Parts: C-alpha cells; structure tokens; sequence
C-alpha cells in the first residue's frame, strides 16, 4: 500500500528491492540470462558488480551512475522494478537516486573512511538508465505511451544554442528592497501580490529581476529517425530531443547516437492568440542517457574532438565519448599484431562477404587507419586522410564496399551523384518549424567530418557539384562565403568514391585517362585510383559463382570463406586504438625510398605530381599504423608504391601509349 | 537591505584607497591606482582600469571571487564606492561640466571562454569571450537617467534613472497626485548612454568538428562603443546577461511561467553579453608604437 | 443507405450527421498525434482533480479551481495540468480523394478530410483504395472571416470502419477459408501457367 496515486510504485518496496539488487547483483546472472554460460568467467562474475562500480564512482568522484535495464531484468527479485521503471520513469528514477545516495552513504560509513561525510553529502547523484527494450520505432508510439522511458537511435542533424531555463525567480519590492525566492512547480513560478514578510502590502509591490534569477541549461537537439524496421512508404521522420544539465553540447551534429529518454507531449500555443492552446499536442522526447560508442562502428576520432574533451572535462558530462580498452584486449591486440599475415587478415576482415578484391580491400583498410595528423605548430597543418576512387566495370561489388565502409565508419554520409548538390553538401540555410527563425545546418561533407563520405556514382555527378570537392579534398577544410555566412569550416573527411568508366564498361581501346574521364585537377587529388576490371576468367568466375551460391544455402547464412576473419568488434577495437594512440613518424631510409619512387614515377597516362608524393607519404604512414609501429620503414614505402602501381594496373598498362593489354590484366 | 553587499562595497573602497605595490625599479612604491585617478582626471576620462591581479592579490582573492561570482548585484555598490573615493580624494572631476558615469572596465582575467563554452550557470559573472566581429549596429542613444512630466499635477522631475525595464516615478513634485498616468519624457533634461549591439561569430579554430559557428550578440556602452571592426578578432570582457526572447515559444520542453485574473507572463530568454573592455586581437605613429 | 459507397462529389450537405461510406483513393495521411478529449488539472490546495472537456481544435486552460471548495471557500487553489491523468486519443487527419471513374466529364477530382481517431489509426496509408465508412460531421468554419456569410460549416468524416479494395501483401494470414480458396487453386493443376495466362486475358 501507500502507493503513489495513478502508479503501481510503492516507495518502500521499490527502495528495498533496488537496494537488494544493488547489493546482490552478479554478472553471472546476466550471462545466464543472455545464454552466455559457455562464455561465463567467474573470475570476475562472482564479485559484486554494482558495489564495485559504486566504489569506483566514489573514488573518482563522478556523480552519474549509468544503470543497465537488463541488469535489473536479470535479478529475479527486482524483475518488477524493470516494468515499474519502464512505465513510470520519473518517480522511479527519483527513488533510485535516493536509494543510490543511501547505499553510497552506507558503503562509505561501513568501510570507515576518515574523510568528513558532509563534504561529499551535498551532491546530486543521478541514475541514467539505458537499453530499455528494443527501438520499436517512433511513429508507432500511441498516445497511451506518454511519459514512458523509450529507446531511440538516429543521426543528429542539428543542435540549438544553449537556452537558459529559469528555475528560481528573484522578485523585489522596490520600496522595501526585500528579495524574493520562489521555486518552480510544473513550470510556473507564482507571482506574490503582497510581500513574503509583513513589511508592506501593495497590489503591484515587487518587480521581477531576471538577471538575479537562477537559470539552468537546456539545449534542443534535432534527431532524424533510423529505425531497424520501417513501414512501407514512410520517409525518415524527425524528433526534437531536449537535453539538460551535463548533457549540454555532449552531442555534435552528424553523430549516430542511441538516445534513451521520456516521451513527452506538450500543448502548443496559437500564433499571436494569447493563451489559447491547440488540442493536438506536440510530442517531444526527453534525454537521460546517450550511447555514442557502439561496437558495430569505429570509435570517434580523438584528434577531431581533442579540444572538446577539455570542455567536457570542465562540464563533467560523464558521457562515454570514446570506448575504453580492456587490458587483456590490449594483449590480444598485441598478439594479433605479432601475426605474420596481419596485413592479409585485416584486409579480408574488411567486408568479409566481398570475394577476391584484395588490393581494393587493402586500400580501404589503409584509408580506415589514416596517416599521421601532423600539427605544424608554427602555422598550418597536414591531415592524414586518404581518399580513394573506384572507377570500374559494372557489377564489381564497389557499391557494396562503399556500403560496408559507411556502416563501419563512425561519422559517414552516403551520397549518390544526382541526389547531391553544391549547396546540398557543405552548409546551407534553413528555417525551423519550432523557432520559425533562420538557422544554419550542415551538408554531407560537414557531417562527414572525422569520417568517410561514401560518394557513389561519381561520374554521374555534375561538374558544378564536383567543384566544391577540391577544397575539402586538398587542405581538408571548406571556406564558404555566401549570403549571410562568411567563415571557414574544417571538414576533415576522407572521400571514398565509386564511378563507372565512361561507356559504363572499360574500353580497352581508349587509355586509362579517357576511360576514367575526370579532370586532371580532380583526378590527381585522389590518392588511390582503382581500375576494377571484370574479365571473363573461367576459374575466377567459377569460384565467385560458387561463393555466391553457397551464400544462398541457408536462410541466415554464416559467411562462406576458406580463411578465418576477425570479429568486427575486435577489428573496431584495433582500428580505434591504432588511430588514437599511435602517431608514426618517417625515417631517413623511408625518405630516400619515397624520393626515389617519386623520381622514377615521373618519367597519355596521368602524370604524377607532388600530390602523388603526399599520397605515398600518407599511405606509408597508414601502413606503419596498421602494424602498430611508431616509425615507418622502407618496406612500408615500397608496399605503398606497389599498392599505387597495382591500383591503376601499371604492369598491364602500356608504357607510353597508356592503353592496357587485356592478357596481362588478369588478377587472382 | 543586504549586509554582505555593503560590507564588500566598503572593503573595495578600502582596498582601492590603500592599494600599494613596488613600481619596477624606478618610481619606488607607487599607489598606481590612486595616482592614475588624477592621471585620468587630467583628461577627465570616464574609465577606471581595474586590473584583475590587483583585486586578486588582496584578501587572498576573496574580494575578486565575490566580485566575479556576483558582479551584477555588486556593481551599483562599487559605483557608490567609487563616488565616495572621488569625494575623499580628487573630487575636482565629479561634475560633467550632471556627474560623469565612470566606467569600471575590468581586464587581465585568468581565462577566456569561447562562445561554445558559454554556460547557463555562469550568467551574472565576469569573464572574457573571444570571437570574430561580423555585424555591428548603430550608436543609438540608450535611456539611462530620465526626466518624467506627470500627467497629473504637471511639472518636470528629473533624476528618475531608467532601469532595464521602463520605470516611472511614483512620487510627484506635488504629493497630492500620487498618480502615474502619462509621465512624459523630455529631450533636453533626460540623460542617455551610448549603446551598440555587436554580433560576434565563433572563431574558426575553436569550431567543433561537424558544427556551425555559433553566434552571439554583445552590447557595448559608454566609451567602448564603435571600437570593433567587422572581421576583426576581438575579445570582450563583461557580464553575461539574459534578454527576453519571443521566438522560443514553440520549442519542446516546459516553459517558465508566473501566476498572479490569470496574472501570467510567458517567460523565455536568450543569453547575451554586456561588455566593458574590448580590444582587437604618419610613420611617426608606427615608429612611436615600435619599441 | 450506408451500404452504397458514395463519391466525394455526392457527399452533399444533405448527408450531414448520417453514417456514410465514401469510396476513393487516399493521398495524404498525417502522423499519429495525441488529441485531447478531456484535460485533467490537479489542484493540490483542495486535493481535487478537475477535468475540462475539450471539443474543438483549440481550448483554454484554467486559473481558479472551479471545484466546490475553492470556488466556495476563501481558499483559491492553483490548478496544474497532468498529462498522464488527462485523456488522449490517437488521431490522424487523413485525406481521401475521388477516383478517376467517379470524376464526371471534364472536372478534376476533389478531396474530403477524414479524422481517424482511436484504435483505428494507422489503418490508412497513402495510395490505398478504400471504402471508409464514417459519420459526416460538421465543424465550425475555419477560413477567412470576410468570406463568411452566415453560420458556414466545414465538414469532415469521422472514420468508423475501413475496407481495403486491394488487400496488402504484408497482411496475409492463412485462415481456413483462405486455405480452402488457395488449395482449390492448387488442385486446379498447372498453377504457374494458369496464373501466367490469367493476367490480362485480352492480350493474345
Ligand atoms: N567480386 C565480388 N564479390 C562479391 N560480391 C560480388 C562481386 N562481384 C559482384 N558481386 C555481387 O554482385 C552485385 C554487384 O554489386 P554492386 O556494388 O551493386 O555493383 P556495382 O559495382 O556496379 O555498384 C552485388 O550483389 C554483389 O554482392
Ligand atoms: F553497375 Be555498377 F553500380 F558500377
Ligand atoms: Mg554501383
Ligand atoms: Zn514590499
Ligand atoms: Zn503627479
Ligand atoms: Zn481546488
């Protein structure tokens, strides 16, 4: 009994059950629930999970406890707390906050720590649950699902500037100079007619002083839905997220996130009709937890958010911006790097379904790693992005490779030729429905900052649209000067492009340049240009057909590959760690090899320029990072040169004519 | 009344009055502040340069912390303290020849916070913000001290200082009125302050990855107006202030409100910045500037 | 009369208030949004829940607790809205359109608004050819006031039952009756060639 009216929540029972769950939670219970008995490790499953976590939380001083919903589900006695929290997030979350405060006080007191208890007493401990069920989509939320904790995930299109939120207002009777303090209750701060004390009683005695009042931070984030399942004929939707407190500025635009919050509906006011509300309520989603890091994708680049990390530390947002690396996982990384065929294994673990495109898969991996992001402290900078072009015959799996890269990369945008425009990329101006005032948004290139922008059907794209590519292509920034906006935007985006040679099929008769059909300025910027060729080879075609047919044997097939491939989670761990810790440097022998290769190359087919030298440098840097080395060696430069030679099929190309002999163009 | 405000005001007066430090190797121990009072009196200037480190060294920084954390309430107290200091020492420049509105422009603060780093907790505090000047307004007069003519018991009464919101005198030259019908301003007797609203962009180097340059509107008053150049990197020192916003009514989330007969006011605001010190980040002139 | 499906043009002002069936194509369907039927306010001073019915596109909140005590006693209770306690309903403003067969010679199709409410939401999608049966109710005029001459009424159709002319593929259940019609097709033999020749028999 004693339950809150309108809810099944009872404070005593909920507090007791949550305390029991906190004290007596073993991760082996979750592993049993998740059918992980084969994967159980009682070397760490028997220890108290949330007790140790709260000990760490006390030691560090963090004020936020990230609670997992399925953790509550697994423990039998607190199973009902799962449904109670899902249906009544507000009261239940407040109850959990109080329970965490009490249990933390008990833990500190029992261990008899010497430091004063009141110093840490005054601090609001907030619980941030997540992973509350499946996505369910968003258009399916009936109005009976108001104020229920839900799971949403999607791209972050735009974010509003921080908006102050008055919680405590300060009035002052001007004659009596008496300050006033009124709190907020459901969004209203009552105006007192008379004074709080008995000094004077007047009808209009006090005046509001806004600056004296207390303001909290609120930011509105526009998220675009990406549900797993979408009903037929439905365009992508858009829901307005609202964040508070430390979560302000946590999420940048273009971040594929997974947000948990409370569904909310609010009456809306008629235009210039004072205090008349439309019956149709407007729905928005609150925010309690944000899961930026995902194991299906690479981690966000540390270099791009390095400046924002200090501001986050100041805010203490406690959002997991970058996934942490476990020690045994680091040992596994080291042993995998110790493998002899590290290069082939990593290459083939990228897009496992694709068959016999090893040179292309390689280049993709070297792009995924990237060169050293050197910082010229005198002025200027060099970024280690590598751009790849795939001009090839039809049905060679190029679009599939682009799709896989787009899935893997943290912040990537897929684009296809005529579906793009110059203003469509970069940045533009638009009008929001809610503010009804002009704002600035981000195009595909800006949203691809710190990632890969998979540009499909390159050749079909207009010459006008391709013009803006040069700026971000060379110096990795875009500087727009248009109506109302004059600034520079850093778009450190590595462009991946797929194109069909003009004629849709490679012409052996015409040279490589004429088949590719791109201007020399744009063509030279591409570090690697892959001439994927579909040749009628009986053995290769038989093998490809056998692989594709074996893909059709069973409903949910495991991939049919002779050789073992890394898990995508482990590959993401490896790539993230290699990118963010290791920053290789060049050596004298590598320098001599680079100079010799550049000289020999520059001796019709495209003429190598200094951009070719920079591509060789960046490829050598990328290869150094792949092996986990902190320096690059001459064999890596030779490998980069070999990759450049193989991408354009230099061996099969005629030396001076530029035509390709079809007898020698055969591949594996 | 507030005891803490008056106590901090008199502590500021005392600290200014007894400010002492060695001046380099020459000039011995020079009361730089007290001497600069008459130095600026020579030209009858309107600015008093309060270097932060001076206020920070004394009282183990407690005075500086009090001023920075709650500048908005303390500022009138500091104005009264400065007037009293002028009264005690160097009273020859107080009159305009009513009284010159002396400007206390702080500078040499510890850190400069970016536009993106503006936070809702630090409003009402003192800080420095660095941005690019993109749009500037005209030098429009702003009503600071006003003269009001009472519709009833008609006369002219000045010294009804203007607040942030409109204010009119409840007391009348003829007390039998006690009515505030049509208190009318006049051009010749009201007092005004120079005003300017400058729009600033976030600097290119500090732009977050994959984000647009967030902008801000900065108010310039007094002798600091008409100092910035469009496209010139500048730093602004002052206090964060909130201004009413009529646009964010349809945004999601609950809204602040009041009840007093509905007696309800829709309460929304947007954060701006009131600035005091702004700086830009014949061959004889250039030679003179040259060391 | 409800049996006969009517084109949009035949929905005159005579049929207002009745139960009618309109046959046509669906062009625009809005998202499901919560519509207020009764809004619930909480007055903590007197501990009463007061419910204001809403029966229009707009409404107005309250300021004084209209319950017996606050209106009667000198106590003036402040009342606050409660979304969870209030009543909502899934609402969708669809828009049906006239078919090409129903349009007379030389005219162009005209549309009629449908207010789908309750559990019937998400039963209509754009491009569907349906016979929606509903109540032809009037609404107060919503256009410009100058064009108003008398108590003009805008009209809509509150949907009650939806019948799809062409059933969706994703909505197939092998119910015993569908099972029998289907196995009868199987027993016909040569289902592939019979189905192939079946489409467009007029083509040789
Ligand atoms: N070498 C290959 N390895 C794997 N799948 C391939 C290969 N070549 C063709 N395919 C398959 O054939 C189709 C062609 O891929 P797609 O990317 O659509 O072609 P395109 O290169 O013209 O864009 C895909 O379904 C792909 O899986
Ligand atoms: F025919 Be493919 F899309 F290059
Ligand atoms: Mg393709
Ligand atoms: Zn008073
Ligand atoms: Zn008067
Ligand atoms: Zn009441």
């Amino acid at each position: 009994l004693r339950i809150i009216w309108g809810t099944n929540v009872s404070i005593q029972e909920c507090t007791t059950n949550f305390r029991n769950f906190l004290m007596s939670f073993k991760y082996k219970f979750r592993k049993i629930l998740d059918e992980r008995e084969e994967f159980i490790n009682n070397t760490t499953d028997e220890e108290l999970y949330y007790i140790k976590q709260l000990n760490e939380m006390r030691e560090l001083g963090t004020s936020n406890l990230n609670l997992d919903a399925r953790n509550l589900l697994a423990y039998k006695q607190t199973e009902d707390l799962y449904h109670q929290l899902l249906n009544y997030p507000q009261e239940v979350i407040s109850i959990m906050d109080q329970t965490i405060k009490d249990c933390m006080v008990s833990l500190i007191v029992d261990n008899n720590l010497d430091y004063d208890l009141d110093e840490i007493e005054t601090k609001f401990y907030k619980v941030r649950p997540y992973n509350v069920g499946s996505c369910k989509g968003m258009r399916e939320l009936n109005p009976n699902d108001i104020d229920k904790l839900i799971n949403l995930k999607g791209l972050v299109l735009r974010s509003t500037p921080v908006i102050p939120d008055m919680k405590v207002a300060f009035f002052k009777c001007n004659v009596c100079d008496h300050t006033m303090a009124v709190e907020i209750d459901r969004g209203v701060i009552q105006e007192p007619a008379r004074c709080e004390r008995i000094d004077c009683n007047e009808p209009n005695s006090m005046s509001l002083i806004h600056n004296r009042c207390s303001f909290a931070d609120k930011q509105v984030i526009k998220l675009q839905e990406t549900p797993d399942f979408v009903p037929d004929g439905q365009t992508p939707h858009s829901i307005s997220l609202c964040v508070y407190d430390e979560l302000v500025d946590s999420c940048r635009a273009g971040d594929r996130i997974e947000v948990t919050g409370t569904f909310r509906s609010i009456p809306i006011r008629a235009n210039s009709r004072q205090r008349v509300l439309k019956s149709l309520y407007k729905t928005y989603v609150d925010v309690v937890h944000v899961k930026k890091v995902s194991d299906k994708r690479l981690d966000v680049d540390t270099s791009t958010i390095e400046q924002e990390l200090m501001q986050n530390k100041v805010d203490h947002n406690e959002v997991e911006e970058v996934r942490q690396i476990t020690d045994q996982d680091l040992a596994k990384i080291r042993e995998v790097a110790a493998r002899e065929d590290l290069y082939s294994l990593l290459a083939r673990s990228i897009a496992p379904s694709i068959y016999e495109l090893e040179d292309v898969k390689k280049g993709i991996l070297l792009q995924l790693f990237g060169g050293t992001n050197k910082t010229f402290t005198k002025g200027g900078r060099y970024r280690g992005d590598i751009n790849i072009l795939l001009c090839g015959d039809p049905s060679t799996s190029k679009s599939q490779i682009l799709q896989y890269v787009h899935k893997i990369t943290p912040r990537g945008v897929y684009t296809s030729g005529k579906g793009s425009s110059a203003v469509g990329l970069t940045a533009y101006i638009t009008r929001d429905v809610d503010t009804k005032q002009l704002v600035l948004e981000s195009g595909a290139l800006v949203l691809s900052d710190g990632g890969v922008c998979c540009i499909d059907e390159f050749d079909k794209m207009s010459d006008s649209t391709r013009s803006v590519l040069h700026e971000v292509m060379e110096q990795q920034t875009i500087s727009i000067a248009k109506a109302g906006i004059i600034t520079t935007l850093n778009a450190r985006s590595s462009i991946l492009a797929s194109a069909n040679p003009i004629g849709s099929r490679y012409n052996p008769n015409l040279p490589v340049t004429e088949n590719i059909d791109l201007p020399p300025p744009l063509l030279s910027r591409f570090d690697l240009v892959y001439l994927v060729l579909d040749k009628v080879d009986e053995k290769n075609d038989r093998e490809l057909a056998k692989h594709l047919t074996n893909l059709y044997l069973e409903d949910k097939p495991e991939h049919i590959s002779q050789d073992d491939v890394l898990p995508v989670e482990f590959l993401t761990m490896y790539i993230s760690y290699a990118k963010e810790h290791i920053h290789p440097i060049i050596t004298e022998a590598a320098k001599t090899e680079l100079v010799r290769a550049y000289v020999g190359m520059r001796k019709k087919r495209i003429t190598a320029t200094t951009r070719q030298l920079e591509s060789m440098i960046r490829l050598a840097e990328a290869h150094a990072k792949m092996k986990l080395k902190n320096v690059v060696e001459l064999e890596d430069v030779q490998e980069a040169v070999r990759l450049i030679r193989s991408a354009i099929k230099d061996y099969a190309t005629d030396p001076k004519t530029g035509k390709i002999d079809m007898n020698l163009v055969q591949t594996g | 009344d507030d005891v803490t405000g008056e106590k901090v005001r008199e502590a500021f007066e005392q600290f200014l009055e007894d400010f002492s430090v060695q001046s380099t190797d020459t000039g011995e121990v020079e009361k730089v502040y007290r001497a600069q009072i008459e130095f600026m009196k020579i030209y009858d200037l309107n600015t008093i340069y309060i270097d932060y480190q001076h206020l920070s060294m004394r009282e183990n920084g407690a005075l500086a912390m009090a001023i920075s954390e709650q500048y908005y309430r303390f500022l009138p107290f500091l104005q009264k303290g400065l007037r009293r200091v002028v009264r005690k020492y160097a009273p020859e420049l107080l009159n305009t020849s009513t009284e010159r509105v002396f400007q206390i422009s702080f500078f040499n603060l510890p850190t400069v916070h970016r536009i993106r780093d503006i936070r809702s907790e630090k409003i009402g505090s003192l800080l420095s913000i660095s941005g690019t000047v993109t749009r500037t307004s005209e030098v429009r007069p702003e009503l600071y001290k006003a003269s009001f003519t009472c519709d009833m018991c008609r006369a002219i009464v000045d010294n009804v200082e203007q607040s942030f919101k409109y204010t009119e005198p409840t007391f009348c030259p003829n007390p039998s009125c006690e009515n505030r019908a049509f208190w009318t301003l006049n051009v010749t007797r009201s007092r005004f302050l120079d005003w300017q609203k400058v729009r600033i962009q976030e600097n290119a180097n500090e732009i977050p990855t994959g984000s647009m340059p967030r902008t801000l509107d900065v108010i310039l008053r007094g002798d600091s107006v008409e100092r910035a150049k469009p496209g010139d990197r500048c730093k602004f020192t002052g206090v964060e202030i909130v201004v009413p916003d009529v646009t964010q009514l349809g945004l999601p989330g609950v809204k602040p409100s009041s009840t007093l007969s509905l007696g309800v006011r829709d309460l929304t605001y947007k954060i701006s910045f009131l600035a005091c010190h702004v700086i830009s980040i014949d061959q004889e002139v250039f030679l003179n500037s040259l060391s | 009369i409800s049996s006969k499906p009517l084109s949009v043009r035949q929905i005159k002002g005579d049929f207002l208030g009745q139960l009618i069936t309109v046959r046509g194509i669906i062009t625009r369907v809005s998202d499901v949004k919560p519509a207020v039927e009764v809004i619930a306010y909480t007055c903590d001073q007197c501990g009463y829940e007061v419910f204001q019915e809403v029966n229009s596109r707009t409404f107005t909140p309250l300021s004084e607790c209209t319950s017996e005590e606050c209106s009667q006693n000198q106590t003036k209770g402040q009342l606050f809205m409660s979304t969870r306690a209030s009543k909502f309903s899934a609402f969708q403003e669809c828009k049906i359109q006239e078919l090409s067969q129903q349009v007379p010679v030389g005219h162009i199709p005209r549309s009629l608004n449908i207010h789908v409410n309750g559990t019937l939401v998400r039963s209509l999608s754009p491009g569907d050819i349906v016979d929606v049966t509903g109540i032809f109710l009037p609404a107060p005029y919503t256009g410009f006031k100058a064009l108003k001459a008398g108590l003009l009424t805008e009209t809509y159709l509150e949907a009650q039952f939806v019948r799809q002319h062409k059933k969706k593929f994703a909505s197939f259940s092998l119910t015993s009756d569908v099972e029998e019609r289907v196995m009868e097709l199987i027993t016909s033999g040569d289902v592939y060639n019979r189905l192939a020749k079946s489409i467009a028999p007029e083509i040789y």
